[PDB]
């Protein structure tokens, strides 16, 4: 209760009350933008009514990558060999920003993967 | 021995660069890595600590239209319930400030039908819709082909544009906002620039710029409005070099010419100030590049609506003015934020003994807050205090006690958007 | 090779310092400084 509480009445009544005359308090409103985009590599099943908003900051930024779990499908031309029938089929996963680098792109791809543990080895030497 | 061990490693090493280019010049790849990274790029220069939020939906242009088609009506929109029911329509809750959208239009009539459902609900919330213009819109390949454009007042001509046309016609027309070039969100990986851990990656960007990562517009101008409204809880300042529309802290690329060095611009070409100022006629928001900087800067924020034109006289040339006002983005976003502010402050009054004139009386009282009458106010209070006059009226709604009909008119501060200049020589001037 | 620059002011107009020249407009480049040739720390190794 917003109220204010005040003790049975007595021939002596004592109350604090704050002068704030008539003023109306009023609420502050933040300013919250709506980010809407394909961020992800395949539509939902979930009618748009059903999926949910997601609160987004910089204390969570990449949890939120994590949890909204991102893949990529897709086919690219395989330039390891010297066929142009030749095509490479990835399958990429990605849990914050820094699975994009090209460092994370070779450690998903074994066709690439490999020939970075074959570089070490001759390296290595 | 090992020199040869080295030439090796060098040509394993091309050949895995080789491949590598392949998966991080990938289209999909790319739509992927650009969304999420140009989302970062706006989070992280906006602050969390000055009352700011944002919320990710995740929708693609194409079940936009299948939820707005599927519906019956707007207010029946799936968005629609994300936007305005559950929020702006709610009690305790909070209304949406804008919406982001990370697509590209063309004028083709799903793209445009999509807009105008936009601008609906753009409308009926009280929030602006801001996205950005494909390349193809303007009949050209890519953007690096504006300058050879020689008139778009002439282009929107065509049998083409019709809806688009009709579109700018509409009074809904001031809640959308579309932004031209893109801009370079990622330097190119290099050996010195940009390494990589062990592979010793080089990526090799082709004579096609596509190759580039480039990112969605609308988010840099999304954090000009952070930045305004984080310094004085308004959203005006996003239109200048100086006064807040300034991007800064762009990527740079430099390569070789023709045996000498250039840098990749930031936005895909660099707009002239003519070429700039026939965009922003045509209702877009050109961000363009500050040449030989990494600064770029939005002189405008036009919304999508054609302004319309009045006869020549006092009474006409108000009309124009008045109208105007409205098809300007920085004036319409004032508006936007009083109509939250009312909605909210208002329902906390309901069910009080008010009175016609004791309306007018509170209401006066109010709106003063955002006023800045003085005879010449420095800047930083014009920001914080956006309007220079308004006005109250309210009238009793006849056969229904208890109801009102308010109106609320506002002169908001101008900002400077151009001037012309005649020089003269003179003898006999008097002395200044 | 020091000797051999011409003039610094005119070197640093490439596009390469591009970077460099924001930096120092910014308000924050008051709290940095960079010193430029190193010196000596130690006498080779000599009989006497």
């Amino acid at each position: 209760s917003k109220e204010g509480s005040v003790a049975p009445k007595e021939r002596i009544n004592i109350k604090y009350i704050p002068a704030t005359g008539d003023a109306q308090a009023e609420v502050e409103l933040p300013l919250k933008t709506l980010v809407v985009g394909d961020f992800k590599g395949h539509a939902e099943q979930t009618p748009l009514e059903e999926r949910a908003t997601v609160t987004v900051d910089k204390n969570n930024f990449e949890a939120v990558m994590r949890e909204s779990e991102l893949k990529i499908t897709a086919t690219v031309k395989n330039k390891l060999t010297d066929d142009e029938n030749a095509e490479l089929p990835v399958e990429l996963n990605f849990k914050s920003l820094a699975d994009f680098a090209p460092d994370a792109v070779a450690s998903q791809v074994p066709e690439l993967k490999k020939l970075i543990e074959l570089r070490e080895a001759l390296v290595a030497l | 021995n090992k020199s040869l061990v080295d030439q090796m490693l060098v040509e394993l090493d091309k050949k895995i660069s080789a491949q590598m280019d392949e998966i991080l010049h990938n289209s999909q790849f790319q739509a992927m890595e650009s969304a999420w990274r140009g989302l970062k790029l706006f989070v992280d220069r906006t602050d969390f600590r000055e009352n700011n939020k944002v919320e990710i939906l995740h929708v693609t242009k194409d079940e936009l239209l299948e939820d707005f088609e599927f519906a019956p009506e707007t207010a029946q929109s799936g968005l629609y319930k994300h936007v305005y029911s559950a929020g702006y329509g709610q009690f305790g809750g909070e209304p949406v400030g804008a919406i982001i959208g990370n697509y590209a239009f063309t004028p083709s009539t799903p793209d445009m039908k999509l807009l105008q459902y936009m601008g609906a609900l753009g409308a009926m919330a009280h929030a602006p819709f801001i996205s950005s213009v494909g390349p193809e819109f303007f009949g050209i390949d890519s953007f690096e082909e504006l300058p050879n454009i020689k008139d778009l007042k002439s282009t929107f001509e065509s049998p083409k544009y019709t809806k688009w046309r009709s579109l700018r016609e509409s009074e809904d027309a001031r809640y959308l906002g579309l932004t031209a070039p893109r801009f370079l969100l990622r330097v190119p990986y290099d050996p010195i620039e940009n390494p990589v851990k062990s592979f010793n990656y080089a990526e090799n960007v082709s004579a096609s710029h596509e190759h580039y990562l480039w990112g969605n517009t609308a988010f840099a101008f999304a954090t000009r409005l952070t930045d305004s409204f984080a310094k004085y809880r308004w959203c005006p300042n996003i239109i200048g070099p100086q006064s807040g529309g300034a991007v800064e802290d762009l990527p740079v690329h430099v390569f070789e010419s023709m045996g000498a060095l250039q840098s990749k611009i930031p936005t895909e070409v660099l707009i002239t100030d003519r070429k700039e100022f026939e965009l922003a006629e045509e209702g877009f928001i050109a961000l363009t590049m500050r040449k030989g900087s990494d600064n770029a800067a939005f002189f405008s924020a036009n919304s999508i609506q054609k302004p319309k034109v009045f006869p020549n006289t006092k009474e006409g040339k108000e009309a124009e003015t008045n109208y105007k006002l409205g098809t300007q983005l920085p004036y319409m976003m004032i508006i936007n934020r009083l109509a939250h502010y009312v909605k909210v402050l208002q329902r906390e009054q309901i069910g009080a003994w008010k009175e016609r004139q004791d309306l007018e009386r509170e209401l006066n009282s109010w709106i003063k807050q955002y006023v800045a009458d003085q005879e010449n106010p420095p800047a930083d209070v014009r920001s914080r205090r956006p309007l220079r006059a308004a006005r109250i009226e309210v009238m009793d709604v006849e056969g229904n006690p208890g109801w009102y009909q308010v109106s609320l008119s506002v002169r908001p501060h101008f900002k400077y958007m151009g001037a012309n200049f005649e020089l003269s020589l003179v003898g006999r001037l008097d002395q200044a």
